[PDB]
RNA sequence: UGAAAUACCACCCUGGCGCGGCUGGGGGCCUAACCCUCGGAUGGGGGGACAGCGCUUGGCGGGCAGUUUGACUGGGGCGGUCGCCUCCUAAAAGGUAACGGAGGCGCCCAAAGGUCCCCUCAGGCGGGACGGAAAUCCGCCGGAGAGCGCAAGGGUAGAAGGGGGCCUGACUGCGAGGCCUGCAAGCCGAGCAGGGGCGAAAGCCGGGCCUAGUGAACCGGUGGUCCCGUGUGGAAGGGCCAU
RNA sequence: UGCCCGGUGCCGGAAGGUCAAGGGGAGGGGUGCAAGCCCCGAACCGAAGCCCCGGUGAACGGCGGCCGUAACUAUAACGGUCCUAAGGUAGCGAAAUUCCUUGUCGGGUAAGUUCCGACCUGCACGAAAAGCGUAACGACCGGAGCGCUGUCUCGGCGAGGGACCCGGUGAAAUUGAACUGGCCGUGAAGAUGCGGCCUACCCGUGGCAGGACGAAAAGACCCCGUGGAGCUUUACUGCAGCC
RNA sequence: GCCCCAGGCGGUAGGGGAGCGUUCCCGAUGCCGAUGAAGGCCGACCCGCGAGGGCGGCUGGAGGUAAGGGAAGUGC
RNA sequence: GUGGAGCCUGGGAGUGAGGGCGCGAGCGAUAACGUCCGCGUCCGAGCGCGGGAACAACCGAGACCGCCAGCUAAGGCCCCC
RNA sequence: GCUGGGGCUAGGAGUGAAAAGCUAACCGAGCCCGGAGAUAGCUGGUUCUCCCCGAAAUGACUUUAGGGUCAGCCUCAGGCG
RNA sequence: GGGGGUUGUGGCGUGCCUAUUGAAGCAUGAGCCGGCGACUCACGGUCGUGGGCGAGCUUAAGCCGUUGAGGCGGAGGCGUAGGGAAACCGAGUCCGAACAGGGCGCAAGCGCGCAAAGUCCGCGGCCGUGGACCCGAAACCGGGC
RNA sequence: UGGUUCGUGGAGCCAUGGGGGAAUCUGGGCGGACCACCGCCUAAGGCUAAGUACUCCGGGUGACCGAUAGCGCACCAGUAC
RNA sequence: GGGGGGAACCUGGGGAACUGAAACAUCUCAGUACCCAGAGGAGAGGAAAGAGAAAUCGACUCCCUGAGUAGCGGCGAGCGA
């Protein structure tokens, strides 16, 4: 943890529910991460946008 | 007590609705019963008789639960397990829901 | 004076049929960005306390 | 007089848990080790932390293969 | 004609102006109230809704009150330590004390993760423009003494090391079984199902070579949930999930 | 009665920042068919207080460090540098303060860790918690001298009141029981009580106080108690009080 | 199968079991008691492992109280 | 291997100041009737008994009782004895 | 200045030429009653007999270290064997 | 009349209590005697147990009676089904998509009795609230003197 | 602000210190924030036995005490002191 | 008509702390101790602007139950309808 390595959620781009929580070094990755995670709600893998935790 | 440390009861988490003022909400209670106990009766059985039977406690609405050997009886309960309707209607008994 | 049930225990534990003592697994109220899905998952379920502690707790819930 | 020293981490309780010629059900930890002092082998799995454990049921069979490191085997019943 | 066409006629806005009202703030004056003082008091005088006295706002407030001000400890104090990792202590199982002997951690990586494919180091010697002790190159000798993000250790090239391809399993619901353990915690995990990644497949993938990088519960926040919703429907509010 | 207003306190300040209640109501929400009702509520206005600007020492208080340097040496009038708000002035100074320290020197003494006068290298004086001096004063504390002394060398006698003996009355503290010796050892580490020795006829009276870890007082010194009490404050909270 | 067989029997904290005794309730409108209760003193006598109990002698002069249970202000 | 052995389930505990001795270590000074650990023992609780003169833990040995019986342990057999 | 008489000021209060003194013989907060049988993780004490068994002084955690909760070790009842 | 009293000698022999690792201890207490003197009660819970009844058990307040006589009183409590936060479902329920997998559950005996779930009561152990084994403070607060 | 289980909580209800500040039934209050609906009741005046508490006191009764108990006190005790 | 007294027993105004939370401030102790006022043999309360879910009841008081339940609570201790 750090002020440079922040926490974050991963909303599903479609169900809009934050299904995952992880972290990043915002220094290294100044972009909102986006990763195909299994949306349990949508019940299928789906791109998840990095949402501010 | 645990010699001053945080007691094991307290290191555990609160779980569920604990209610708030003005407190609990009166809703109908279903003292579920089993056919195997109803076998001691004959023909029709009512909630009141079950109350006299020491089975249906007062202030409770009687549901039936699919336990024991059904009996070709006309029971009048506030509700039934689906298994209760299965045994009862299947065993010739008459599942008679009342209100 | 009749005993008084320990309401702090009432809000944490349920006593099963077999006299067992049950309460939720601890450690998932917060700080979870790094915990494993295994971790949150298995911590997400109830469990039966240890024997003696459960016994004491049973003493705390007399009218249960 | 002060001291820099005086601290020590907790005992980890490593080592072999079941020995050769010892019946085990699947899923039992065989060796709680750091690195691979024993390598997984016949019907023997190894988690992320090098922990060896029974894949299938049966009997434990330690076997040293010289240069090829110490292996464990779960010979089925 | 412009992106709109014209007079005139309305809804009106545009800012200003001033008329009034309802205002608020400051001034200045006055006098009954309210406050003195007048031996006279249904009257003088003076000040003047600026005081005093209520309620609440905030603030200053050891004047006063209630209290806290840790433990270990070769007496106490002073100093030091308090939690977790590594090694010895530790007596070939584990565990094992000392204010014993050494160091660390309170993170980091979107790749430093997964998977497929490819390669193998350090070091030494000789040759080689800058150029060296040590750049990059070549050959020769090397099992690992290198490296493996960071402490130590264990492990390791028949890779966990370096590079590339794609990918996000740094999964959901779970979980046989176990280790460890007073408890609680902690740890390993087959396997199953959903749906995927890489791969021809076999297979592996539930983060990281591992062991530190962290904190119970309570209180509360945020999103989902649609579970409860106090006569009814809503709602307030909670519960549960994630956090 | 020197300097420092840098921090604290106080005094003064209409600029400005902040700032509660209150006002205000952009907007937002629940509910209702609607009317409506209810609730949140931003902007902005809005007090002291605070920050901010000043002054303030007979207000709180504070008043440096290093380096070099002159006709032998020494030292440093002198210069350099860094820092501070400022660098301690007069005056005094081994002091009711000097740690080193019984400092040095001089006096006093045969001999003076004390006294007195200087020295200043003041660990750590110092100017209204006043500095320095000071006549008179002191059941104040120092040092010295003279006189006189039973203080003493070093003691002696005597007198009276007790103590001693007799007749009368007649306690008290304390007390495990006692048939209670020394030494050498042992023993919870200091023995009448244990062991080996030795010594000792029973009981008294007047005395001394070595012991009986004698008596007295559940050690006040020390520690502990999540004991109290008193006090302090820029510990926490609150209150009086005050704005 | 009340007796024999084998084994056991140091003991604090402590756990358990088994008894004794004191006051009081039932037994009890009973029974003992002036030919002497309780109580006191004494015993070398008897019972018991013991807590204790009898019995006896003297004092005492008027209450005591069983078996078998119960309840405690119960044992210094 | 039948033992005041073992396991499980319940009730009640006390204990959570230990100490000495031996051995293996740390600290200490290769000092301490020192401290701190591990293994073991004894005392604690066995200051019951014999020896070691005396002496809790050194040697012998686990005290149900009685006996004017016998055999041994350590230790002794010149007197005390 | 001292003293007599007559009075006033009292408890977190009075008074105090100030010592924290005095305030009815013990004043860093009077005395009496009451709360109250305050609390005391501390000290002491805890009363008849016989029998069986028989500890610990360790670990973990502790505003904890002389106290505690769990486990260790005791006993008891039942079951298993 | 075989015993009883005294002890001269010889042997052996470190008061008691507490507190302690350790006391004859020169650690604590006690001058001695006599009397008082400390683990209880209530109400809850839990375990065991003696009995009653038993998928039932069982009453409280009160009422009626005697005036030492009990009976009535079913209000109420416990038990008979658990799981779930809960709605809710139900020998299933919960998580979950799952009928997966798991968690908590459900299966009682013997030969109509034997029993027995449970439950009432007595007894006892222990615990909780009560002052909770007894004595002991320093202290705090109220009202007064 | 107090009472209510209600410790500011979603805080209703009763009460009322402030400041505002109604109407008379189509008026009002309440069913736990609040809105609509559905229902209950009629505030701001007063009184009211009973059934209940206690024992100064009289009486009856005790698995109550028996003069160190029982009341502090059996007696010339709230006394002597 | 009042005054004042009356053991306890009642409201009405005021209203502690010790203690528990193993510290302690919220809290608990407790609206208790105590003070004051008032009564009376009782007091209070008492005839719904109530209860609260049934279209249900029907002043008040007290006993048992509800129920240690709903709840309140540094969601602790506890308190608790
Ligand atoms: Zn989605």
């Amino acid at each position: 943890a750090s002020e440079v390595r922040i926490k974050l959620l991963l909303e599903c781009t479609e169900c809009k529910r934050r299904n995952y929580a992880t972290e990043k070094n915002k220094r290294n990755t100044p972009n909102k991460l986006e990763l195909r995670k299994y949306c349990p709600w949508c019940r299928k893998h789906t791109v998840h946008r990095e949402v501010k935790i | 007590f645990e010699g001053g440390r945080s007691t094991t009861l307290m290191r555990l988490p609160k779980r569920g609705m604990q209610g708030q003022v003005p407190g609990e909400i009166k809703r109908p209670r279903y003292q579920g019963v089993n056919l195997k106990d109803l076998a001691r009766f004959e023909g029709e059985v009512t909630p009141e008789l079950l109350v006299r039977a020491g089975l249906l406690k007062k202030g409770y609405r009687l549901k039936i639960l699919g336990e024991g050997e059904a009996k070709p009886l006309k029971v009048v309960a506030h509700a039934f397990s689906k298994s209760a309707l299965e045994k009862l209607k299947a065993a010739g008994g008459e599942p008679v829901l009342l209100e | 004076p009749k005993m008084k049930t320990h309401k702090g225990a009432k809000k944490r534990v349920k006593i099963t049929a077999s006299g067992k003592v049950v309460a939720m697994k601890t450690g998932k109220r917060h700080l979870n960005w790094q915990k494993s899905g295994k971790e949150i998952r298995q911590k997400g379920r109830k469990f039966v306390l240890a024997k003696p502690e459960a016994e004491r707790i049973k003493l705390l819930l007399p009218y249960e | 007089g002060s001291t820099r020293n005086g601290r020590d981490s907790q005992a980890k309780r490593l080592g072999v848990k079941r020995y050769e010629g010892q019946v085990v059900r699947a899923g039992n930890i065989l060796v709680r080790q750091r690195g691979t002092r024993f390598k997984p082998g016949k019907n023997v799995g190894m988690g992320r932390d090098f922990t060896l454990f029974a894949l299938v049921d049966g009997v434990v069979e330690f076997q040293d293969r010289g240069r090829l490191g110490r292996y464990v085997h779960v010979r089925p019943l």
